[PDB]
């Protein structure tokens, strides 16, 4: 299920360490992501887009995004409103319904 | 920021349709009955009574109704315990109201002070017996039993802090009002009149939101709650610090030549305060 | 006749993955610095600016053979994270190849 | 020149200098004059400074005296200190560990005002160390440096910020004096301005404002624009002056009883009290300027007002709302902004002077508590000063401030620009700056107000960076602290010759241009768009009539180290901070050469750091030998300069001087004499030209190594001498004495045959690692405890310095003797040592080669370093292609042939370079020197050699010869002259290796370090690694039988001697305590199988 | 509370806090068989 | 070598195994003489020696013989700290 | 941009500065353009950009300011360096966790 080895390029042992190999595979290039700016002080950045190390550290700990978006509950279709600054989304099941 | 008082938002459609970056981020719509965060309760209107309620003759009752219900035994409930004798009475009581109105501090503020007034006073019979003590520690140490009856009586306490509660309530102001309104002798008792009455209180009103707030200046706060988000703070600041542990040390260095680390202009508190969730909002 | 087929393992801080620690055979030289072969320096992150290298030496017969044979360099050539060699002609190399 | 022994560096400069290099280490001489109130400073004061000028004593007496009491009866003062002259001189202080101190003495007066007596005496204060003329002070025989500091000013400073929680825009507003207690403000999250009096718990302003009289009356009408503060007002349950008085006496001093008079003496002797609370003169005139408060007038009044903190707390308000502009109700306009910390018109230099008059005010305020302790305990009249003041305390500040500081450094002299560097250092930390809680990253950056006044690129590669900096080589201290640079005046856009050292406060008022801009008829500009600076470094191009004010020179913003790096504006900057911080560290070598292609600062970095020898007076030279040298002046003095030989630096480098005279010279005055470590002629010298090829070769210069031929090891080119340094004491112990003999406990005689008489070495022998020095023996009946050399040591004994108590010379607590032995080495570079340039160039050496076996030149000329091609580019430093290139142009000079007119390339050389022999030298200043058209043209020329061939081509090139084929490499090369440094990273100082030794008892491993000698980090990484391999029997190994296991290490050790199977722990060992104190517990524990 | 103003020891406090086996360690251990030095190129060499 | 470790509440009867002796008198050490005490803190009579090979009487401190219980203090000499490998307890009533 | 493909197309191919690149040993051509062309446009402290951008090359060299205002993020990159080793430590230690 895991496969072969990288280093061997033939089929995994028993025994091996998976594990530390993933976490090191993973953390040794995170100083080629961006960051949270790294001064004292300010504005909080998130205002705009950041999607390094935080998206990772987030995925991670599967914390609630910020830029959260809804899905699809039940297959079916879309009926689309807007008011001011609003939108209103309604699917409705093309084979069940409520 | 901004707010926004009246009936129709319509007064905030122009706000966002010339300064947008403040009509979908900034401004702040409220109508009179929204000003508490948690409830809109608005198509709930009043007859006159409002007048009552809504002036501030009404603080005075107020101030009456929470000293409506800093209340006094009617008659000594029994201290419950076995080697001791009840010194629970109106005097005693009496002794501590005085003292906790006499800090000029909100109820929850100076139910500490009138606590530790109360053990003080319990503490006679910790080593009041009968002339003094009667232990063999009281030639040297008169207080072994005084502080080790009333320092656990902070722990043998049910019965004690229960019988408490009855007169010194930490009242969340919700329900200030609606034993308030219910009763008969309260609105008396603390200056009301009884046009005030009313059988269901939580049926709240568009002139009982001032009052319910300014509930939240005359009471206080628990100032005891967060005591896990200590630990788990510490225990984060921890994590970091062993962070910065692991990393290399300047003497340990297989480097050229000596340079920057993290540990020289980081710390635990801050290097932790950027992991954390720190959730974000438009104000 | 003590030196010979007795491997000595190399690392080189921040380890920040498991090529950071080699086995290697040692030569015996005169001189007062290490000679490191030039394809195992993108793994350890080396270079000869002054850079310096810690050597550990193995006694017991099994951690020599964990040494000769999970460890060795000419066994590394790839990485455990994508496949990839790592022991690849270098600048050098490359442009008297090209 | 301007030198008179200046050897001739022609130069490529197109600029003139209208203001020389000031002197280099008149910023820690001017600083101890000040101090000590020496006639100069008085001199310089009164023309451009008051008519009464006070030194740093005289102020500090002064505000001690007078000394009167409770009773106000009895009074002391002191005044006019005196020094006479010093007891030794620098070398004898060196030689026989002592200190360069002179006696300090002062007037003592006692008044009573009983009955009118005086009785004055001159009494003794101590002596007082004095600043070498090389800018450093003598401690115990140490070379010690007093490192400025850099400090926020006294003053009043708001800062805006934002609320971690309310993501607010809030203000606030800090009061710091030299002395006292701070005051600050705050407009909280809530809209409540507030008071945080002497840092303590955040109530109201308007208390404050009551605590010193004044009625809500004028409270609305000085304020009332605003609402919040109305607003504060309404909610002060504490209404009523004594109320608030009693409120502040509370939180300052809470419960303990009170009293109304003691209330008004706290908020007065706090803050209006100049005894509790000091604004020095700074701090005041800082307020003054930025409120709007008592412009034009006798500053006199150094301390805080009542005024003051009310025009504080207006500005503080008009700027949480935005008002740009305010006026004090009698003062001036005024800028309502906020103020930034890094500015330098805020930062401040506490010179060495300053931070000893800091510590002698402290031994004198306990002087003071002494004196007033003994002045009312001992009958009136009876006594006198010599009675009421005990020193003793004084002098220990003093001793200290030296023995035992952060500011006062064992001086770094690896050579002389290394020493010269740490004087014109700026450190922003110590004592009174940010120490460990603001070692941030905002502080570490670079300013615009640090053009001309702090180098942007001279700070240590270390924890350092940011903190500590060096001093800009044409800028000086305001007598406040703050620190100038000139600038030249322009009236109307035509450069006036006049001269002005401004501050970062003026400055940034003005429009302040570049060097470089251009000149036609005594002044003016070509140019219609020049391109200057502004207020924030806001570079732009403006009118050439918009300017008011001009750089003197380029090299200003530079240092001494970084103006001597020749193509600076070639090279980036990261590469250049490394060829500073490597030619700081470059070890002398035996005999130095100094640079064919150099800058104009170096001959000045050489005089003005002292290890050259000047005359003191014209004259002609009577003597000249190794050591002495004897010279007759015109007025017929005789001068005698004894020079250091062989002498060992705090550093192990040699410190050995040498003249370069002979005998009958007519000598001017400041004309150098000696040469010392790395001089050549008055020249920093610190390696040397070597001939280079830009090219790789067979492997052996790959990723920054480097190649080099045996030439360099044959001649003794890149070898250098260290000296080391081995004490033993002789001190006692109770059983007896720790006697120093030969008649060591049973050993080889053999071992007794380099030691003389005493049981001491025999100066010439040669030593190697456990070779005795000497013996010293301590009682039992007698032990052998001998000084034997340490691991990896070796050297002739060249000579011994011995302190015995026979002679009482002076000695610590419990000691009768002292041996200290000095060992030298002659150390060649080798595989591994550290080589460079000044460029940030650097490299170890990975292969020697034979003369044989190196590319040469159809000539004969093989190259002495090989360097690779694929370095150059990534790294951003071709300063080192361009000095190549020179070297060449330089070593083979060069003749332009102007018979057809000068070429074009050459219509902005300075004629007299226009040839130039063999072995030239020349001058590239760092943004004033050679460019690419007067250097291409000018390779062509290059005079051929003794054959009339040309090695080198009009592109830097050559065509070699494999030495070990025989073949020509198909391509030509780039061939030249590169000034190459050798640093004190040696192999020999690095290679370190352990198998058994000492451990450290306390955590039960080895120990760590190399002297202790230790072992090798096995972190937790490592771990990591060693797991993902699969590896649990190295890990174990590690673990247990190399740094904790106690009883295993021992059967490890005897296995391998002895043959046999390295054993294993049967069953895992450190659980057997914690499996004891789990069972103690009543858990039953059973290890399963 | 001992001798002064302190919580007496205890048996099972001794593991609760870093000392006792359980807490680890995210240091070295100094190991001996080991050295350091700078690190030459050899060219000449296998990777072995 | 091992594979498994498992816990759990110790009976009276494993502790009075566990140990080889009993426990009585209140005092850890005597400062005149700097000797241990006896029946008490610091067992200087049921686990061994003071520090090593001794025994509280001093009779025997010699390695030659090991094991011979003092006809005195009945000890066992012998070494290797054994008083800190070591448990005693009581029969609190 | 422009400077950077005229450059690298200027440039032949037996030029040792770009074959050293183009052959995948070393370099970019973000450095060839920095030292051939233009340095470009630099960070101030905050980390912003300076819209003055540097017209010299680190071969025709470069003016006092432009150099002092390269200086600006040449010192900013020292601890940058070094955060980030602290911040992948935590991520590593979680995962490795
Ligand atoms: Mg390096
Ligand atoms: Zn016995």
């Amino acid at each position: 299920c895991y496969g072969r080895s990288m280093a061997t390029g033939k089929l995994v042992d028993i025994g091996e360490a998976v594990g530390i190999v993933a976490a090191q595979s993973i953390g040794e290039p995170g100083t080629q992501l961006t960051m949270r700016t790294f001064h004292q002080g300010g504005v909080t950045g998130g205002a705009d887009i950041v999607g390094g190390l935080p998206r990772v550290q987030e995925l991670f700990e599967a914390r609630v995004p910020r830029n959260k978006a809804p899905i699809a509950d039940v297959a079916g279709r879309v009926r689309l409103e807007e008011s001011d600054k609003f939108f209103k989304i309604t699917i409705v099941p093309d084979d069940g319904g409520e | 920021g901004v707010l926004v008082v009246g009936p129709t938002p319509a007064f905030l459609d122009h706000i966002g349709r010339v300064l947008p970056s403040l009509g979908e981020s900034d401004a702040v719509f409220m109508t009179p009955g929204d000003f508490v965060p948690g409830l809109h309760v608005t198509a709930e209107d009043t007859p006159e009574a409002a007048e009552v309620k809504g002036s501030l003759k009404i603080l005075d009752v107020l101030k009456a109704a929470v000293a409506d219900r800093q209340e006094l035994p009617s008659e000594p409930i029994p201290i419950d315990l076995s080697d001791v004798t009840m010194r629970i009475d109106a005097e005693t009581a009496k002794w501590a109201r005085d003292e906790a109105r006499k800090t000029g501090l909100p109820h929850n503020e100076a139910r500490a002070e009138f606590v530790d007034v109360v053990t003080y006073v319990v503490t006679e019979r910790a080593v009041a017996r009968i002339g003094r003590g009667w232990l063999t520690r009281d030639d040297k140490h008169a207080w072994e039993k005084m502080r080790a009856d009333v320092v656990g009586e902070l722990e043998d306490h049910e019965q004690f802090n229960a019988a408490l509660d009855a007169l010194w309530p930490i009242l969340t102001p919700e329900d200030v009002l609606a034993q308030l309104y219910t009763s008969h002798e309260r609105l008396r008792a603390a200056g009301a009149p009884e046009c005030l009455w009313r059988a269901d209180g939580e049926a709240w009103t568009v002139s009982d939101v001032p009052l319910l707030d300014e509930l939240v200046d005359l009471l206080g706060r628990n100032k005891a709650a967060d005591e896990a988000a200590e630990r788990e703070r510490r225990e984060e600041e921890a994590y970091a610090a062993g962070v910065l542990d692991l990393m290399v040390d300047r003497e340990d260095l297989m480097d050229d030549e000596d340079h920057l680390l993290a540990q020289d202009l980081i710390d635990a508190e801050e290097l932790a305060d950027r992991f954390k969730e720190q959730d974000n909002r438009e104000l | 006749e003590v030196i010979a087929e007795h491997p000595v393992l190399l690392n080189r801080a921040p380890t920040l993955h498991r090529l950071g620690i080699q086995a290697f055979e040692p030569q015996l030289v005169e001189g007062k610095a290490i000679q490191l072969h030039p394809l195992v320096c993108e793994a350890f992150n080396a270079d000869f600016d002054g850079d310096q290298m810690a050597v550990h030496l193995p006694l017991s017969a099994e951690a020599q053979a964990e040494a000769r044979i999970l460890m060795l360099s000419s066994n590394n050539i790839l990485s455990p994270a994508s496949g990839k060699p790592l022991a690849m002609p270098r600048l050098d190399m490359v442009t008297g190849l090209y | 020149n301007s030198v008179p022994g200046a050897p001739n560096r022609v130069s490529f400069a197109k600029l003139r200098e209208p203001l020389e290099v000031p002197g280099l280490l008149d910023v820690q001489t001017d600083s101890f004059e000040w101090l000590v109130g020496s006639d100069r400073w008085r001199q310089a004061a009164i023309d451009r400074g008051e008519e009464n000028p006070v030194g740093g004593l005289e102020e500090v007496l002064a505000e001690l005296s007078p000394i009167e009491d409770f009773s106000g009866s009895m009074s002391l003062s002191f005044s006019d200190p005196r020094f006479d002259e010093v007891k030794a001189s620098v070398d004898e202080c060196k030689d026989k560990d002592m200190t360069y101190a002179a006696p300090l003495f002062v007037t003592a007066e006692f008044i009573n005002n009983n009955t009118g007596e005086i009785k004055s005496q001159t009494v003794f204060m101590g002596d007082f160390p004095m600043m070498t003329e090389k800018g450093t002070f003598i401690i115990n025989g140490t070379e010690r440096v007093v490192v400025s500091q850099l400090v926020r000013s006294p003053g009043v400073y708001f800062d805006e910020t934002i609320d971690k929680s309310t993501e607010k825009t809030l203000h606030s507003v800090k009061v710091i004096p030299g002395r006292g207690a701070w005051l600050e403000f705050d407009v909280d999250k809530r809209d409540t301005v507030g008071v945080r009096i002497d840092r303590k718990r955040r109530q109201p302003v308007t208390v404050l404002l009551k605590a010193l009289g004044w009625t809500n009356e004028q409270i609305v009408e000085r304020f009332g624009f605003s609402e919040i503060m109305m607003g504060t007002l309404e909610k002060d349950t504490t209404s009523g002056t004594d109320e608030a008085l009693l409120d502040i006496y509370r939180k300052l001093r809470p419960g303990e009883p009170p009293t109304k008079e003691s209330a008004q003496t706290l908020l007065e002797n706090l803050f209006f009290k100049e005894k509790r609370y000091d604004l020095a003169r700074v701090g005041r005139y800082k307020v003054n300027k930025k409120l709007g408060l008592n412009a034009g007038k006798p500053i006199t009044s150094s301390t805080l007002t009542e005024e003051d903190v009310v025009a504080t707390i207006e500005y503080l308000v008009r700027l949480h709302e935005g008002q740009t502009s305010m006026t004090v109700p009698g003062g001036v306009e005024v800028p309502v902004e906020v103020d930034d910390i890094d500015h330098f018109g805020n930062r401040r230099l506490r010179t060495v002077g300053e931070l000893i008059q800091n510590q002698i005010r402290v031994g004198l305020s306990r002087m003071e508590r002494v004196v007033r302790e003994r002045m009312t305990t001992q009958d009136v009249e009876a006594i006198t000063p010599q009675t009421l003041i005990n020193i003793r305390p004084v002098v220990a500040a003093i001793k200290e401030f030296f023995g035992t500081s952060q500011l006062s450094q064992f001086m770094d002299q690896n050579n002389p620009l290394s020493g010269l560097t740490h004087k014109r250092r700026l450190s922003a930390l110590g004592p009174g700056g940010l120490s460990r809680e603001r070692a941030g990253l905002e502080v570490r950056d670079v300013h615009p107000s640090h053009y001309g006044r702090m180098c942007p690129i001279e700070t240590p590669e270390g924890p350092n960076i940011g903190l500590i900096g060096s001093l800009s080589v044409y800028a000086r201290v305001n007598p406040f602290g703050f620190i100038e640079t000139p600038y030249r005046k322009v009236e109307n856009g035509v450069v006036t010759d006049q001269i002005d050292y401004l501050t970062a406060d003026e400055e940034d008022r003005h429009v302040v241009a570049q060097a470089n801009s251009p000149t036609d008829e005594n002044g003016r500009f070509t140019e219609d768009r020049v391109m200057v600076r502004k207020k924030g470094g806001e570079v732009e191009f403006v009118s050439a009539d918009q300017v008011d004010y001009m750089d003197v020179s380029p090299r200003q913003m530079v240092s001494v180290a970084t103006a001597m790096i020749p193509f600076l504006e070639h090279d980036d900057a990261n590469r250049a901070l490394m060829g500073a911080n490597m030619q700081r560290q470059a070890v002398p070598l035996v005999r130095s050469e100094a640079p064919l292609v150099g800058t104009g600062m170096e001959l000045r970095a050489a005089i003005d750091a002292g290890d050259v020898v000047v005359a003191d007076k014209t004259g002609v030279i009577e003597e000249v030998s190794a050591d002495y040298i004897t010279v007759m002046a015109d007025d017929g003095t005789r001068q005698s300069y004894r020079l250091r030989k062989f002498a060992r630096s705090n550093h192990g480098t040699c410190a050995n001087q040498r003249p370069i005279v002979d005998a009958g010279q007519r000598v001017e005055a400041g004309q150098v004499i000696a040469d010392g470590p790395c001089t050549q002629n008055g020249e920093m010298a610190l390696g040397k030209n070597l001939l280079v090829a830009i090219m790789p070769w067979e492997g052996h210069n790959y990723e920054d190594a480097i190649i080099l031929s045996n030439r360099l090891v044959e001649e003794d080119v890149l070898t250098s001498i260290h000296i080391e340094e081995h004490e033993i004491d002789a001190r006692d112990t109770k059983l007896g004495a720790e006697e120093i003999t030969r008649d060591i406990p049973n050993v080889s005689d053999e071992v007794l045959a380099d030691l003389d008489e005493r049981g001491i070495v025999r100066i010439g022998a040669e030593v190697r690692d456990g070779d005795i020095l000497v013996g010293k023996v301590t009682p039992k009946e007698v032990r052998d405890t001998s000084l034997k050399v340490p691991h990896g040591e070796s050297g002739k004994v060249i000579g011994i310095r011995v302190f015995s108590r026979e002679d009482d010379d002076e000695l610590p607590a419990g000691v009768n003797e002292l041996v200290r032995v000095y060992v030298a080495q002659k150390r060649k570079i080798s595989d591994g040592d550290k080589l460079a340039g000044r460029h940030g160039n650097k490299g170890v050496i990975g292969k020697i080669l034979p003369v044989e076996d190196m590319p040469f030149l159809p000539d004969g000329t093989p190259v002495d370093i090989i360097l690779n091609t694929h370095g150059v580019p990534r790294r951003m430093n071709i300063g080192q292609i361009l000095e190549t290139h020179l070297g060449w142009v330089a070593k083979a000079g060069w003749n332009i042939d102007v018979a057809a007119g000068v070429p074009d390339w050459a219509s902005k050389l300075p004629e007299e370079l226009y040839s130039a022999p063999a072995d030239s030298t020349v001058a590239t200043p760092v943004f004033d020197g050679a460019q690419e058209g007067e250097l291409a043209g000018l390779l062509g020329s290059t005079l051929p050699n003794r054959d009339g061939e040309v090695m080198v081509d009009a592109d830097g090139k050559s065509t070699l010869f494999d030495g070990r084929s025989g073949e020509p490499f198909p391509y030509p090369v780039t061939v030249g002259y590169m000034y190459i440094l050798k640093l004190h990273h040696l192999v020999d100082d690095k290679i370190h290796a352990r198998s058994t030794g000492p451990y450290s008892m306390i955590t039960q491993q080895p120990l760590g370090g190399k002297a202790q000698f230790g072992g090798q980090r096995f972190g937790e990484m490592e771990c990591w690694a060693m797991q993902a391999y699969g590896a649990a029997y190295t890990l174990q190994e590690l673990l247990t039988i190399k740094s904790d296991d106690t009883v295993g290490r021992v059967k490890v050790y005897e296995a391998i001697v002895k043959g046999e199977n390295i054993p294993e722990p049967g069953i895992p060992e450190s659980f057997k305590v914690l499996l004891k104190e789990l069972q103690s517990l009543c858990l039953n524990v059973e290890v399963l199988s | 509370t001992g001798p002064g103003n302190r919580p007496l020891k205890s048996l099972s406090d001794l593991l609760k806090g870093k000392q006792g086996r359980f807490r680890q360690n995210l240091l070295g251990k100094r190991v001996d068989y080991s050295g350091r030095s700078v690190i030459v190129v050899g060219p000449q060499l296998k990777l072995h | 070598f091992f594979d498994e470790l498992r816990i759990g509440l110790a009976t009276a009867d494993d502790i009075r195994n566990w140990s080889y002796g009993e426990v009585k008198k209140p005092e850890t050490i005597n400062y005149r003489t700097l000797k241990p005490e006896k029946d008490g803190l610091f067992c200087e009579k049921i686990f061994g020696p003071t520090r090593d090979w001794e025994c509280y009487c001093g009779k025997y401190k010699r390695v030659r013989f090991k094991g011979i219980i003092c006809e005195r203090c009945g000890v066992e000499v012998t070494r290797a700290k054994v008083r800190r490998e070591r448990m005693g307890h009581i029969e609190l009533a | 941009e422009e400077v950077g493909k005229a450059l690298e197309e200027f440039y032949p191919a037996d030029n040792p500065i770009i074959t050293i690149v183009k052959s995948g040993a070393t370099g970019n051509l973000t450095q060839t353009r920095t030292l051939a062309g233009m340095k470009g446009l630099v960070t101030n402290p905050k980390g912003e950009f300076i819209p003055r951008p540097i017209k010299s090359s680190f071969r025709e060299g470069l003016t006092v300011l432009e150099y002092f205002i390269n200086t600006h993020g040449a010192r900013k990159g020292l601890a940058d360096t070094a955060l980030r080793t602290a911040d992948s430590g935590y991520l590593t230690r979680r995962l490795v966790d």
